[PDB]
């Protein structure tokens, strides 16, 4: 899938 | 567009029935998850347009999010706790069946689900 990417959770 | 209308949040012809369990689900369970630093991706329906996700609603047939659950609780949509718990479970399931294991959103859902289960274990009688 395309995916939602980074969410800056470290 | 890629996005459907959001789920319904009012239950037609349903009598109002307040319970300690439903109060707990809104004021303890939903509120605790809502304030968490990882809640934001789950506070509204997945916006496949604004996120450029043409595949999301191809894969997810039963959309659910905490904004919808919140409004359902506020509108007394659920007859009992199990119906509300089922919607939380659907929200987490959708995340885990769409997104690749290990992705940040999956780790965020995992964290929220742990808190969810901890709170549900203390549902009032
Ligand atoms: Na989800």
């Amino acid at each position: 899938v395309i995916g939602k990417g980074g969410k800056n959770i470290k | 567009s890629m996005n459907p209308p959001p789920p319904e949040t009012s239950n037609p012809n349903k009598p109002k029935r307040q319970t300690n369990q439903l109060q707990y689900l809104l004021r303890v369970v939903l509120k605790t998850l809502w304030k968490h630093q990882f809640a934001w991706p789950f506070q509204q329906p997945v916006d496949a347009v604004k996120l450029n996700l043409p595949d999301y609603y191809k894969i997810i047939k039963t959309p659910m999010d905490m904004g919808t659950i919140k409004k359902r609780l506020e509108n007394n949509y659920y007859w009992n706790a199990q119906e509300c718990i089922q919607d939380f479970n659907t929200m987490f399931t959708n995340c885990y069946i769409y997104n690749k294991p290990g992705d940040d959103i999956v780790l965020m859902a995992e964290a929220l689900e742990k808190l969810f289960l901890q709170k549900i274990n203390e549902l009032p009688t």
